[PDB]
């Protein structure tokens, strides 16, 4: 506990001592790009789809989207979505490498001009570890 | 995420025996055991009964770094005697103690209408 | 937000003891102090964990869906 | 009797107040330290939930589920899953729980730790029980539901000690103290003016004879007799924490014992 | 059975699929949710 550190009742903390929830929100676009080039919803396929994240693709539903309560992990495909240019590049976004958890809630919407867009919540339960400040 | 498992506390891990006696180079007749997957709940207690032994002439335990569950007793008795004979009668002792104190304090608890 | 099962400190289970602390206090009139302690809340780890406990389920339970 | 001697001086379901004479202080903290640690408790370990329409957290609630104390009579007839031949759980080394709690009334439902079914079988072993101290006859209120308000889940306990987690934790404080008059010299009583006016006296006081300032510094005396109150939060009996703490001390001994009496075999 | 998403609001189940149209059958509210998956998750409790 010497130079602004202190020591934790490990006891304590297992009781619900300084506890917390974490939700993060992952939000895509769908975008058009022009006359005909239309971006997607969809879990894409390694042999038709360049440049894909080494991160699995599995969790996804063929909406491209994981469905709430799935436990998720680094580098996991949270939304699939291709840029088609021509078959087509993989413009997905996974979860932070750094974190993980389970979705807790996924929303589909339409914005001001109807462009279709996802958002996807993350819950993480972070238990007071060494580093944390206090 | 740098987290050890809560198990490693008391469960011991893959070829690792629970006791290892080294022998004690800088001083004749004595020895080193290192306690693996085991506190102070232990060490002191042991420490402590080989303190009341006669025959033994240094005892003291210490628990090297908190982050791993395992100590470092260090016995020296008078010559012809071993300190693992010293541990094996100060480990008894405390046995037989403790059989007494759990017999009384069943017959003890048994009196009382509470 | 509800009641915590177990005080921090000691573990004593403090998660039944919340509807009869509150029953105590407008039942029963009680001063805070006398309703903790007659709820056997002797050590003041404990006596924390209701005295200042915010029960915000209650708001959250306002909430439609 | 013998060696070390007891002396209860108050009972209960929930508190055994004693007096530990002729005992080292390092026994009777060892004794002290396992009490709180090493005496194995049945608890909720996986939560599969299957539904949860509350305003809570499915983490957040699992975690009370451990914390929610469980019959841990029969605890030593039960095997430690990892121990055990399954593959996971099965009968002899877990208790499954059953939660289905879903909010007809207009007004707020309450889910308690009585609303717990047991789904295993039991062997006819005293376990797996919510204990219900409460006087209402409820046990730990786990969550609050309005009305389309459902939680379905399900729960495996298992056989665990405090020193892997604080929820197989059978003990609440325990109370220790020892030579209420400072007659071994142990504390330097901080004070501003007298120490004797400033520090309260203890209650353990009154089982001690008061030191005499007519007299010298007894250097040769020594630690013995222990003024303990013991706190059970239901798994196991006070005196059952006791003895179970008495009797896992003497195991963690034995097994010394018994590892030197292996390794002379090479 | 299935619920593919859910009514933010009256939270009236709805099920729809791609190129369905947006919004929810009697509200207007082009909200709605998704409604949590089948393959039960486990949680450990501590
Ligand atoms: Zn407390
Ligand atoms: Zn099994
Ligand atoms: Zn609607």
């Amino acid at each position: 506990n010497q130079e602004d550190s202190m020591i934790m009742n490990q006891s304590s903390i297992d009781r619900g001592l300084f506890r917390s929830l974490f939700f993060r929100s992952y939000m895509d676009q769908e975008k058009k790009y022009g006359m005909s080039i239309t971006e997607t919803f969809e879990k894409p396929q390694r042999t038709n789809t360049l440049r894909m994240k080494h991160g699995t693709y599995d969790k996804l539903d063929d909406d491209g989207l994981i469905a709430p309560g799935v436990r998720v992990s680094g580098e996991d495909v949270i939304i699939g979505k291709t840029t088609p240019i021509s078959s087509k590049r993989d413009a997905s976004t996974p979860l932070r490498s750094t974190e993980n958890g389970i979705v807790d809630q996924v929303l589909v919407t339409t914005n001001q001009d109807g462009l279709k867009f996802v958002k996807v919540r993350v819950r993480t339960t972070k238990i007071p570890q060494i580093g944390d400040k206090f | 995420m740098n987290a050890p498992d809560r198990f490693e506390l008391f469960l011991l891990g893959e070829g690792e025996s629970k006791l290892k006696i080294d022998p004690d180079t800088k001083a004749p007749n004595a020895v080193v055991i290192t306690f693996e997957k085991e506190d102070h709940t232990l060490g002191n207690l042991i420490r402590a009964e080989l303190l009341n032994d006669r025959k033994v002439l240094f005892a003291a335990y210490k628990v090297e770094h908190p982050f791993f569950a395992r100590f470092k007793l260090r016995i020296q008795t008078t010559e012809g005697y071993d300190p693992k004979d010293a541990l094996k009668n100060a480990c008894n002792s405390i046995i037989n103690k403790l059989g007494a104190l759990k017999t009384n304090f069943e017959t003890e608890w048994n009196l009382q209408t509470l | 937000m509800i009641v915590p099962v177990r005080c921090f400190s000691c573990g004593k289970v403090v998660g039944d003891k919340w509807e009869s602390y509150l029953n105590l206090l407008q039942e029963d009139e009680l001063d805070e102090g006398t309703a903790l302690s007659r709820l056997g809340l002797k050590r003041y780890c404990c006596r924390r964990m209701i005295l200042t406990h915010v029960d915000l389920i209650e708001k959250f339970l306002r909430y439609n869906p | 009797e013998e060696g070390p001697q007891v002396k209860i001086r108050e009972a209960s379901k929930d508190n055994v107040d004693f007096i530990l004479s002729n005992v080292d202080l390092a026994m009777a903290n060892s004794l002290r330290r396992v009490m709180i640690a090493e005496i194995p408790t049945l608890a909720i370990d996986s939560v599969e939930v299957e539904t949860n329409t509350t305003v809570l957290a499915d983490e957040f609630i699992a975690h009370r589920l451990g914390l929610i104390p469980l019959q841990s009579m029969d605890i030593e007839q039960l095997e430690y899953s990892r121990d055990c031949f399954c593959e996971d759980h099965c009968d002899k080394c877990s208790v499954v729980l059953t939660l289905q709690a879903f909010g007809e009334s207009e007004s707020t439902t309450n889910v308690y730790s009585k609303d717990l079914v047991i789904v295993s079988n039991l062997m006819g072993r005293n376990i797996g029980h919510p204990i219900i101290q409460d006087k209402e006859g409820n046990g730990v209120l786990i969550c609050k539901l309005r009305k389309g308000q459902e939680l379905k889940l399900t729960c495996v306990a298992k056989k665990g000690i405090a020193k892997e987690h604080a929820k197989w934790g059978p003990a609440a404080a325990i109370e220790f103290e020892y030579d209420p008059w400072n007659k071994l010299k142990h504390t330097d009583y901080w004070y501003e003016q007298d120490s004797a006016k400033e520090w309260p006296q203890s209650k353990n006081c009154e089982y001690e004879d008061p030191p005499n300032e007519g007299d010298p510094f007894d250097y040769k005396a020594q630690a013995d007799t222990f003024y303990m109150n013991v706190e059970s939060v239901g798994s196991i009996p006070v005196d059952q924490v006791v003895v179970r703490g008495i009797d896992t001390l003497q195991k963690k001994v034995a097994s010394i014992l018994l590892a030197l009496t292996q390794m002379d075999q090479d | 059975a299935t619920l593919k998403y859910i009514c933010a609001e009256c939270s009236s189940k709805l099920s729809l699929s791609r190129t369905d149209a947006v919004r929810c059958k009697d509200c207007g509210h082009r909200i709605l949710l998704k409604a949590r998956t089948k393959r039960l998750v486990q949680f450990e409790a501590r």
